């Protein structure tokens, strides 16, 4: 009930310094940090994350 | 999509009277009202028609200051309803033997 | 229902899209009742069957 | 037709007079159809909801019918109420003809009205005063009794009628000692109260 | 208030009625006002068919301006003032003296 | 068009074509249509292909 919140987004671009631009299901785009808790080959523009 | 396709035509002789019966029942007692006779004047009418005849029969009732709906009131009301929709001409009947 | 405070499900609700009188309201008793079967009587029999 | 239901229902009870559900007015223009309704609002003092049968129908599909339904439900809520509808001329169509939009979207707001007065549940306490100019282009469903119980034609006033309309205007004004209304009304035969 | 009264009546339904309504309402608010309704040829229509869609569409716009004009809603010290070129097209409603 | 939903009808046809066999592979689909009346269709649909 207290949530493990994960917000759904889709990936908009990927930076070659190791950050990822993800657009949220809310509307905005944010810059987020690249995985180290999961695959980084499963990140591509159009990856649901 | 339905299957039971119903034509709901205009009420019969007997049909029209059933409608009058509910109305007359609300408009208290009578003493000279005959439901058939009503049918013969009102020959070719609808269910909503009969309800409005009943409404005006009531009106006609308080101009004689009555506490019930007698037969004169119905005669008048039927006549009023029907009036705008007679005359129906049949004076081609002087041109027919 | 999601508790907005942390955005997780706290409750399952019943149906549907959004019911107003979008399929609701029961009246069949006065003024039109089954004492108004003095029709047009044959037509009511077709419906009854 | 509306006064007695509101002040005098004990009289409907006693005789057994069934409730009426509208009075329809039609007539030549300017006769005083508008006045009859204006007098009724003022002199029966109960919820006078004034609408216009052309205010209905808006640019979204099926909007018009929605708008109508609101007026009729609101009257039900604010009952006792009299709805005064001016102009049934462009909201009711006796023909139904398809492959058009100017005579098929207006018919689906026409259909809603047939259908909100005696809706699912009769009655409300409407007492809808219809007003139009010609019923020749109104649907037969409006015109037939059971709603619009009394079909009041409003014609051009009579000779003695016309003498009264003159004195209605002259009462506000003033006149000389040579006005004989009888002679005036003769000339003005064939004419509406507006003329 | 100057309006070309032929640039009312849009082909989208009841939108025509909206436009004339608003102008009328403003006219009671900002009273005294003189309104000039130009061409009552094209915002007037007949009740006898000559186009199925056309006569009725125009009629909704027409009966709307008429309603505000003296139908029930206030004149607002209006004062029309209006022109047309044809008197044979005119819906009986607006035509009559009064 | 009159122009709320109407615009949308020509808008959706662009999609359906497109995917069907406009440029993209289709596999063993086998889009099966149906219509109420005979001629109410666009010429594309009528046209074998
Ligand atoms: N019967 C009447 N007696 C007195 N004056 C009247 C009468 N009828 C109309 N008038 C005068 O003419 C004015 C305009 O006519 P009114 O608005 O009453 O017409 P209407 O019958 O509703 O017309 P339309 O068919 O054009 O919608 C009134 O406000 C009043 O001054
Ligand atoms: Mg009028």
């Amino acid at each position: 009930l207290r949530s493990p919140p994960l917000l759904v987004g889709v990936v908009s671009d990927i930076l070659e310094d190791g950050r990822v631009v993800v657009k949220s299901s809310t509307g905005p785009k944010f810059v987020v940090n690249t995985s180290q808790y999961i695959n980084e080959e499963e990140l591509k523009p159009g990856a649901r994350v | 999509r339905f299957d039971r396709i119903i034509e709901v035509p205009l009420p019969t002789f007997e049909g029209r009277i059933q409608i009058f019966k509910i109305h007359t029942r609300k408009m208290k007692l009578a003493e000279d009202v005959d439901f058939k006779e009503l049918a013969r004047i009102t020959e070719g009418a609808s269910g909503a028609d009969i309800k409005a005849i009943c409404t005006e029969a009531g009106m006609f009732a308080i101009r004689e200051e009555r506490a019930k709906v007698t037969m004169l009131d119905f005669t008048k009301a039927i006549e009023k309803v029907l009036k705008k929709t007679t005359p129906i001409p049949d004076l081609k009947g002087v041109m027919f033997v | 229902a999601l508790n907005q405070q942390t955005l997780a499900i706290v409750n399952v609700l019943p149906t549907s899209k959004d019911p107003m009188v979008y399929g609701f309201e029961v009246e069949e008793k006065p003024e039109v009742s089954y004492e108004d079967i003095g029709g047009l009587d044959v037509q009511i029999e077709e419906i009854r069957e | 037709a509306v006064e007695l239901p509101l002040l005098k229902p004990e009289l409907f009870a006693e005789v057994g007079i069934e409730p009426p559900k509208g009075v329809l007015l039609y007539g030549p223009p300017g006769t005083g159809k508008t006045l009859l309704a204006k007098a009724v609002a003022n002199q029966t003092r109960a919820t006078f909801i004034r609408v216009v049968g052309s205010e209905f129908v808006q640019k979204y599909i099926g909007e018009g019918a929605r708008l109508v339904r609101e007026v009729f439900q609101l009257a039900k809520e604010k009952a006792p109420s009299i709805i005064f509808i001016d102009e049934l001329d462009a909201i009711a169509a006796r023909r139904t003809n398809s492959d058009t939009s100017g005579d098929r979207e207006v018919q689906r707001t026409m259909m809603q009205l047939l259908a909100e007065l005696d809706g699912f549940d009769p009655r409300g306490d409407v007492k809808v005063i219809g007003a139009t100019n010609r019923i020749d282009i109104l649907d037969p469903a409006i015109l037939r009794p059971g709603r619009f119980d009394r079909i009041i034609e409003v014609p051009l006033p009579t000779f003695e009628g016309r003498i009264q309309i003159f004195k209605i205007h002259t009462r506000k004004m003033k006149l000389a000692e040579d006005v004989d209304f009888k002679e005036l009304a003769r000339i003005t035969e064939g004419a509406s109260g507006a003329d």
